[PDB]
């Protein structure tokens, strides 16, 4: 997360860490949507152009975390994956259309003050909350900034980072990139002359872009950090996998499996 | 738009340095690689496991602030230069219309202008930042004895206590990994033990009293997690797993005896251990 | 358990707000 700040403890109890077991590596973010299911981006699990294709045994999930640098035994929960489900029409070769995947835990995880599921929006929530100017929140342990060389590497925080960002109007999202955008994504971020800055970044993929509903004051996951060109670049915006748009697939998966 | 003037101020590079004498492209490549290595080294120090304690947070934020600041300096220099490169490219195409050479993208582009003044200032700023970090750390450790680095002998002894405990955990794991009823808990046990120890070829060093204390409580809690979740009782005695004696394939006979002995010990264990767990269950 | 989804044990359930939550509400 770029230009965000340290999260308050338990401020994002649905936050999940997708972790490569060996060689150890924090791969991406993810979100808890029930005691057995975790939502993340497809490209974190499968992305041929980078020789990425992780199977269940290569990974684990770390839930309830605050600091990345140590195992937090009183709040943290580690889960083995029983099965990964990438969206069958996940378009990796072109524009990450439908960048979404589900991971079923082998066992249900117990909830606590630090582990709690986020809500998925229904048609109207999507319709009423996804408006230009409305702000959502993005969290993660990804990089703090775009670096001058890909090799510079990773500048990661120790504590979960949070940043609030405004949804931008589709014509602007479209004109901002040459990548073909689709109705299954939306973009968020401040415009060049809005002053404020902030964006998600490498390592944030799969994390939730949540919104608090003014009607029932529950938190809804409207997006999934998916892609962007650089991080926090002017006239550039982060892109998120539109969750309501892919909700029928999510429900079919959950109702058919586990 | 109306142009954008200034660079970010976190960098210690002198404003006028970039307008000095540019270095020859052939020599430039090696200076950029040197810079890249310096950042990699600075970030790696920052990430060192030993420093993952709350007491180093400020010292780290401070170093991170300095490293990102010099990185941002180079990033902004690249953006300014890319903007000029594009205009040069278009002038070039107007002069060589039959040319089929394509304009590099920002990501394929690399810095073309650097002066020795910028190189030395970037280099010194990072060196300075690392030195300040090293001083801040020494101070932190004078104020917190359990954070002070062990002598090699003390680390070896502590590391062995930790490894012995982890090996007891591995035995439990091997004793239940072929047991349909508790296989998942066993698999998670192994994965959790591996996670805290770190990669087998470069494990987290038990470099001070705090790591030893916490790594031990973590491992003991992870073992206790297995017994809490499977509903089995933790035996007072568990033979530590020793590859040279119990390897599944290399020493099948020994592997089976370990499994057999561990399972039998679990069967004979009572529940007294629940009153003494590291974690609060329920 | 999506019945109780989106309600944070340490915030909503304790009638406590987080430091930037208000910024979102005002965006509406
Ligand atoms: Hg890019
Ligand atoms: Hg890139």
């Amino acid at each position: 997360i770029v230009e965000g700040s340290d999260a308050e403890i338990g401020m994002s109890p649905w936050q999940v860490m997708l972790f490569r077991k060996s060689p150890q590596e924090l791969l991406c973010g993810a979100s808890l949507i029930s005691d057995r299911w975790v939502l993340t981006a497809a490209h974190c699990l499968l992305y041929p152009p980078w020789d990425k294709n992780f199977t269940e045994n290569d990974l684990l999930v770390r839930i309830g975390k605050h600091s990345r640098t140590r195992y937090e035994r009183n709040i943290e929960k580690i889960s083995m994956l029983e099965k990964i489900y990438i969206h069958p029409r996940y378009n990796w070769r072109e524009n990450l259309d439908r960048d979404i995947a589900l991971m079923k835990l082998k066992k249900p995880v117990a909830f606590s003050d630090y582990i709690h599921p986020v809500c998925l929006p229904d048609r109207e929530t999507a319709a009423s909350l996804l408006q230009a100017g409305y702000k959502g929140r993005v969290t993660g342990w990804g990089n703090l900034k775009e670096t001058w060389t890909a090799n510079v590497g990773k500048g990661q925080p120790s504590v979960l980072q949070v940043v609030n960002l405004p949804i931008v109007e589709r014509p602007v999202c479209k004109d901002s990139t040459r990548i073909r955008i689709t109705d299954n994504m939306f973009c968020a971020g401040y415009k060049p002359d809005e002053g404020k800055r902030g964006d998600a970044c490498e390592g944030d993929s799969g994390g939730p872009f949540v919104m608090k509903s003014p009607f029932n004051n529950r938190w809804y996951q409207m997006g999934i950090v998916s892609w962007g060109e650089g991080c926090d670049r002017d006239g550039k915006y982060g892109f998120y996998t539109h969750v309501f748009r892919l909700k029928k697939w999510i429900q079919k998966v959950i109702d058919q499996f586990g | 738009m109306i142009v954008t003037k200034d660079y970010s101020k976190e960098s210690r590079v002198n404003e006028n340095s970039k307008y000095g004498t540019l270095i020859s492209d052939w020599y430039l490549k090696g200076r950029l690689t040197s810079l890249e290595s310096q950042f990699i080294n600075a970030l790696g120090i920052l990430e060192t496991y030993h420093y993952g304690e709350k007491e180093y947070k400020d010292a780290k934020d401070k170093l991170m602030t300095r490293i990102l600041g010099e990185d941002q300096y180079l990033l902004e220099r690249k953006k300014v230069q890319y903007e000029e490169y594009k205009k040069l490219y278009k002038k070039y195409k107007e002069e060589n219309p039959t040319s089929k050479v394509k304009m590099k993208t920002f990501d394929q582009y690399t810095i073309e202008d650097l002066t020795m003044r910028e190189y030395n200032e970037l280099t010194e700023s990072l060196k300075s930042a690392v030195k300040d970090f090293e001083k801040d750390v020494e101070i932190i450790e004078n104020q917190h004895h359990d954070l002070k680095p062990f002598t090699d002998e003390m680390e070896e002894k502590a590391t062995a206590r930790v490894d012995d405990l982890a090996n007891k955990a591995y035995s439990v794991y091997f004793a239940f990994v072929r047991d349909t009823q508790h296989k998942t808990e066993a698999l998670e046990l192994k994965a959790k033990v591996d996670l805290v120890l770190g990669d087998e070829d470069k494990p987290h060093r038990i470099s001070n009293e705090r790591i030893e204390k916490e790594m031990i409580k973590d491992l003991e809690s992870i073992i206790e997690d297995f017994f809490i979740e499977t509903g089995l009782n933790k035996p007072d005695n568990i033979t530590s797993y020793d590859s040279s004696k119990h390897h599944y394939k290399n020493h099948s006979e020994g592997f089976e005896a370990l499994v057999k002995e561990t399972r039998e010990a679990v069967t004979n264990a009572n529940d007294s251990w629940k009153t003494k767990t590291v974690k609060k269950y329920g | 358990g999506e019945a109780d989804c989106g309600l944070r044990p340490l915030f909503e359930k304790k009638s406590l707000e987080d430091k930037t939550e208000r910024e979102l509400l005002e965006s509406y």
